[PDB]
């Protein structure tokens, strides 16, 4: 059950989020500390 | 009845590329010595640049089931889906392969796609999927069937990408089609009769005198002139000529009386042409238009009836015979006659001429693969050398 | 085992090494006292 998700998940690369995509995608730190900032931001956070 | 793709016959693996919202087919090529990457070349635009087919050949080793080659990996058929295939570079002899290492131009995951000396290992191995929905695993391959392929290693899609600045193949997990359109098949080739694709000599009626450039003098603008010379120079790399066809598929068929076809010398790369003057010079790649770079080989010097005969796809009929056959070549649109100037190392020169001289009789003689691919390997040597020279210069 | 050897690494190609080790760097903003006497509680729910 593993091999066959992560061939599935692989085939199908969008489902690793924006950031791990990897057509341009910042990477997973990035994505880290952009969480926080947006975390941080009440604006980006709730739906204000 | 359809034919079905097979080993030891030469294929090219074709890609459909969408720029200006318009399909232009490419072949995957690669070039021996030098670099091992692969790249695309053109081959919608065969009327105005000749396409180099002979880095987009490949020959078709074996066909091994999953089970087998797992078993042999731990240690004349037929192609049916679901089998991996070895594919070997027709010119370099070396096999296609996912490298292992990656630009990373677009994404992390995807690897480049090269040619390997060594066959042991998963990487040479291509494994062929049915890209149609009307083929199933086990079905056999068909010639006008579009395929998938997934290399064993980096179970990777060959991938041509967009993303790209530049067309490029890569392995990746988005898959794209690929027609492969069949070159020539080696079993139903006949031993001395001419077949496109061949590095050939043009002999003269004595046997004397061969078709050839000036010596090398470091010149091209010099090079660029095509006369007769006799003695080393037969036997030397300066005359020897590609016979490529106008067809992208079945280029390799046996060649037949009245088929156009372009000359292209080895050494120097440039395509035999006829400018307005009526004399041949040599012109470039970009500029070889069909136009003025075709030729077409006659039985008989006088104006037969040469007709028109819709062509075939398959070997064909060998109706040239290296050496026994005598040849007579004209332009296709201007009908004029190779022929030399009457006037004489003879150094004489070759011209254009509408009724041609009587001894006008070039016969064919083949050349051998070694001498072949050592020329081949002298002007990519050439080409890259006079680079370095140039921005040393600079 | 061939299978198990390819997964670890594409595995590791989907997740470099250097990110996971930066996330890790990552730090925490833990609870303090205030000038009252309470400590102040940082919702978790809102953050790392």
């Amino acid at each position: 059950n593993a091999n066959v998700v992560v061939r599935l998940l692989i085939r199908r690369p969008e489902c690793f989020g924006p950031a791990l995509r990897g057509e341009g995608g910042n990477g997973l730190l990035a994505a880290m500390e952009e969480a926080i900032k947006i975390a941080e931001d009440p604006s980006r956070d709730g739906p204000s | 009845e359809i034919q079905f793709l097979r080993t030891d016959d030469e294929v090219v693996l074709q890609c459909t590329a969408t720029i200006h919202k318009e399909q232009q087919k490419l072949c995957l090529a690669a070039e021996g010595f030098g670099n091992r990457l692969c790249f695309l070349e053109s081959t919608s635009n065969s009327k105005n640049v000749p396409p180099d087919l002979s880095i987009c050949t490949f020959v078709l080793e074996q066909s091994l089931s999953v089970r087998a080659l797992q078993e042999m990996l731990a240690n004349h058929r037929t192609l049916l889906y679901g089998h991996a295939i070895l594919l070997r570079h027709s010119y370099s002899g070396m096999y296609l392969c996912c490298l292992s290492t990656s630009r990373s131009s677009t994404d992390k995951l995807a690897f480049d796609v090269g040619l390997q000396e060594d066959t042991t290992g998963e990487a040479c191995w291509w494994t062929i999927h049915p890209a149609s929905k009307q083929r199933s695993e086990g079905e056999k391959v068909r010639v006008g069937d579009d395929l998938i392929l997934v290399s064993v290693s980096s179970e990777r899609y060959l991938h041509l990408s967009y993303g790209n600045g530049s067309l490029h193949v890569d392995a990746a997990f988005q898959q794209t089609l690929w027609s492969v359109a069949p070159i020539s098949s080696g079993s139903e080739a006949a031993q001395g009769y001419l077949i496109g694709g061949d590095v050939l000599r043009l002999l003269h009626g004595h046997m004397d005198e061969c078709l050839t450039v000036p010596s090398g003098e470091h010149g091209e603008e010099q090079r660029r002139t095509v006369h007769y010379e006799g003695g080393a120079v037969s036997v030397h790399a300066r005359s020897l000529w590609r016979l490529e066809t106008l067809r992208v598929a079945w280029s390799g068929s046996h060649i037949r009386w009245g088929q156009p076809f372009r000359l292209r010398h080895v050494t120097t790369g440039k395509y035999l042409s006829l400018m307005e003057d009526k004399n041949l010079l040599l012109m470039d790649k970009e500029k070889a238009d069909v136009k003025s770079t075709a030729f077409t080989f006659r039985s008989s010097k006088e104006k037969l009836d040469v007709g028109v005969r819709k062509e075939v796809d398959g070997m064909g009929t060998s109706e040239i015979k290296y050496g026994d056959s005598v040849c007579y070549i004209q332009h296709v649109d201007t009908g004029l006659w190779l022929t030399y100037q009457s006037v004489d190392s003879i150094q004489r020169k070759a011209i254009m001429h509408h009724e041609g001289h009587m001894d006008d009789g070039i016969s064919l003689s083949r050349s051998q693969h070694e001498e072949s691919r050592t020329a081949r390997v002298i002007r990519s040597t050439v080409f890259l050398f006079n680079r370095f020279i140039r921005g040393l210069d600079a | 085992k061939g299978e198990a050897i390819r997964i670890r690494s594409i595995l590791r190609s989907l997740i470099p090494l250097g990110d996971l080790v930066g996330v890790i760097s990552i730090a925490f903003q833990m609870p303090t006292i205030a000038k009252d006497g309470n400590v102040v509680e940082p919702d978790m729910s809102a953050g790392f």
